[PDB]
């Protein structure tokens, strides 16, 4: 009962780390995208807040 | 530093002063009993130590089981007393506990077994209380020893650990060892010895447990009553300093306020 | 507002159980904490255009309001889609492997449903056998047991 | 503030003036009673904040005509990182005369190599 | 007044009995028990500067300290529990905080909801 | 200066009276004491109380 249950929950355990992985590269590729934008709508205020 | 502040607090150390100057006075008198009763227990201890000299016996190889008994008291304020002897304990069972045996620790008087409870938790077969607050006699020590047998335990090889008192600033821990099994205590040197058999030599070496245990409630209850009253002394001492120096502050602190209560009455008059 | 869901798994997923690899979750789930309210800031939308604003009351132009058109006229620069190799290739070995160590264990739990099922052959009375209990209870050659 | 001087040097700050007041709050119990009747992790806020008292007095540039040492003038990320290795507790068993009077972190090591 | 009611009278049970700093005897069914309760509620009082809490994250965070719910971590683990608690009900509970507002009290229903969300993130808070 | 009248001299139970850390040395001592008889006793009472209605 044991070995077959050792079997059982462990591919349980094994698809748990690829839904950990599918979100965290999906989560860390967004973070730098409107951290892109961030910095072109940082300068963009910028150049004008030196003229005025 | 206010005046009042200067007044409660160096009336609290007068209080102090006299506390433990009465408290050194008990002590002198506990100590001056404890050193009259070792001397009669001095030449108890001298026949068990006269038994290895002319049959050297020793701890061979290896044991299976161990004990480690420490003695103490349940009062504070004695010093470097306790930590003299469980500082000790934990240098042998880390030299131990790598040649393969088992030990077990066992603590009579609450104040041993107050340090070992966080790291030696595991090791305890039993504990004691309620030692030292009366003197110590031998009836004390054949409760030690018969409880000591109600146990299963069977031990092959234990040691105590006691403070020898040198004299009355000056305290030595040391350790003496203890031969339980027969096997050990049935050795080349005990070749010439007679008519005692295994079954005798079962009932020799239990006396010599109660035996033992008595001669090391005779050891450290002098040296934990003549640190009881040095180190009172050293609480007395460095009381006067304390208040000598707050009688100063306190005169400034009362001079500075006539003349601050003062300037404001002769500035009051004349400033109409 | 582009954004993704999950599930909840942080209970077992430190508990993947590698060689020894305690670190190699230890640390995931550790990034796994920073990396979410993070790009949930990042994934919905820009702010408004306040380049517009102060350049209007703003007079010396030229350099101005053209700068805000010219730069304000092309593409974001999204990032690279790099993560698809370890996506399909480390999934389909751990169910691969499910196929095999369910049915070794199978075998092992069959074996050990024969083991059982051939121990009530042996006796049906306490009086039984002298031949049935000699499955279990062993005999061997001459000069075997030696007490 | 842990913005402005980093937050690992604000942890340092913090958690020094922490050890050096609880060194402060058993002075009573200390000068009458004695250090030998305390517990045993108050003999070790006690040890430590002997050991961080003394190193904090440096031999300046305009003292060397005084006593005849030279001046030593330590960084900013080498102090930091000094304060951490007696916080954590990794020089436990260098005596407190080879933390005082030093400059940077290594002589202090180099002070306690010369006693032997 | 539910959750502060008996914090305040755990706290000062708290500080009648917790100013030795040199122990000799061991009463871990008596006394270590309550002083466990007060260094976990202690750090949890501790705060930031120029970052002020609301009434019903702070109804939460105190729920979690005096119902036993803490005794199981480290006291050096308390400042970090926090905000990785706080920030997990703004996220994932923003419906639940919104009926203590609303509704003044803490029902037994929502006494209810909340024994799951402490023991569900304590199950995968260190791991 | 404790042998003279005008020299000042100190009252009975003058330790707690300041509030330094043998004020509170002393106040915290007693509640570790007299916390762990109020469970000795505790747990007589329903004996005692059986008792009574005994004899």
């Amino acid at each position: 009962i044991d070995l077959e249950k050792s079997q059982q929950a462990l591919v349980q355990k094994r698809h748990y780390l690829f839904d950990v992985q599918r979100n965290n590269i999906a989560m860390a590729l967004e973070v730098t995208y409107r951290e892109r934008l961030h910095r072109v709508y940082k300068e963009i205020k910028n150049r004008l807040d030196y003229h005025i | 530093a206010t005046l009042k502040d200067i007044t409660r607090r160096l009336k609290s150390i007068k209080n102090i002063q006299k506390i433990t100057k009465s408290m050194k006075m008990v002590a002198a008198a506990k100590y001056a009993r404890a050193e009259r009763d070792l001397k009669p227990a001095r030449v108890y201890g001298i026949g068990s130590l006269a038994l290895y000299e002319k049959a050297d016996i020793k701890v061979p190889e290896d044991k299976k089981k161990h004990l480690i008994i420490g003695v103490s008291s349940d009062r504070g304020l004695c010093g470097a007393i306790h930590s003299s002897v469980a500082k000790q304990i934990k240098s042998e069972v880390a030299n131990l506990t790598a040649a393969g045996k088992e030990v077990k620790i066992v603590g009579v008087g609450d104040k041993i077994r107050g340090i070992l409870h966080r790291t030696h938790s595991d090791q305890f077969l039993v504990t004691f209380k309620e030692v030292g607050r009366k003197p110590p006699t031998f009836g004390d020590a054949s409760v030690i020893a018969l409880e000591l047998l109600n146990s299963g335990y069977e031990f092959d090889e234990g040691s105590i650990i006691f403070n020898r008192f040198r004299s009355v600033i000056s305290y030595k821990t040391e350790e003496k060892p203890i031969f339980s099994l027969d096997t050990v205590a049935s050795a080349e040197s005990m070749s010439i010895y007679d008519d005692i058999d295994a079954d005798v030599l079962r009932n020799y070496q239990e006396y010599s447990l109660a035996n033992i245990i008595y001669y090391s409630l005779k050891e450290s209850t002098t040296s934990e009553q003549s640190a009881r009253m040095t180190a009172m002394d050293n609480a007395s001492k460095n009381a006067s300093e304390m208040i000598d120096k707050l009688t100063l502050t306190f005169n400034r602190t009362r001079q500075a306020v006539i003349t601050k209560e003062l300037i404001e009455i002769i500035s009051g008059a004349a400033a109409l | 507002r582009k954004l993704a869901l999950k599930a909840i798994d942080w209970v077992a997923f430190g508990e993947i159980i590698p060689r020894n690899q305690k670190a190699i979750a230890n640390s995931l789930k550790s990034w796994n904490e920073t990396l979410s309210t993070r790009l949930a800031a990042l994934p919905e939308k820009p702010p408004a255009i306040d380049w517009a604003y102060y350049k209007a009351t703003v007079a010396k132009a030229g350099l101005v309001d053209d700068f805000e058109k010219k730069f304000n006229a092309l593409k974001v620069p999204v990032p690279e889609d790099k993560y698809t190799a370890l996506v399909d290739a480390e999934e389909q070995e751990d169910v691969k492997r499910c196929a095999e160590f369910l049915s070794l264990s199978k075998a092992r739990i069959e074996a050990y449903e024969k083991e059982l099922e051939k121990m009530k052959n042996i006796i049906p009375f306490d009086q039984m056998t002298i031949e049935d209990l000699n499955e279990v209870f062993p005999e061997t050659k001459l000069d075997k047991k030696k007490y | 503030d842990p913005n402005i001087v980093g937050s690992e040097h604000y942890d340092v700050a913090r958690g020094v003036q922490k050890i050096l007041q609880d060194y402060k709050s058993l002075q009573d119990i200390i000068a009458i009673l004695g250090m030998d009747e305390l517990s045993e992790e108050d003999k070790l806020t006690v040890s430590r904040a002997r050991k961080i008292q003394r190193f904090l007095s440096q031999p300046f540039q305009v003292a060397e005509v005084f006593t005849g040492h030279l001046g030593k003038l330590v960084p900013l990320k080498e102090t930091i990182k000094g304060f951490q290795q007696i916080l954590a507790g990794e020089y436990d068993h260098l005596p407190e005369q080879a933390f005082y009077m030093v400059g940077p972190i290594e002589e202090a090591v180099a002070k306690a190599d010369k006693l032997a | 007044k539910q959750v502060a009611g008996t914090m305040k009278l755990e706290l000062a049970q708290y500080r009648e009995v917790a100013a030795f700093a040199q122990f000799g005897s061991d009463l871990d069914a008596a006394t270590q028990q309550l002083l466990s309760r007060g260094v976990r509620l202690t750090e949890l009082l501790k705060q930031g500067q120029y970052a002020p809490m609301a009434i019903e994250e702070q109804v939460a965070v105190i729920y979690a300290g005096v119902r036993g719910y803490l005794d199981k971590l480290e006291p050096s683990k308390i400042t970090k529990f926090e905000n990785a608690f706080l920030s997990h009900v703004i996220s994932q509970h923003q419906a639940l905080l919104g009926k203590i507002r609303a509704d003044g009290k803490i029902s037994e229903e929502t006494d209810a909801k909340l024994k799951e969300i402490v023991t569900n993130f304590l199950a995968g808070f260190e791991a | 200066s404790s042998d003279t009248p005008e020299g000042v001299r100190s009252g009975a139970g003058a330790v707690r009276d300041a509030g330094g850390a043998f004020g509170k040395k002393e106040q915290a001592d007693e509640e570790r004491y007299f916390r762990a008889r109020a469970r000795e006793q505790l747990a007589a009472l329903k004996k005692h109380h059986e008792n009574e209605i005994s004899h």
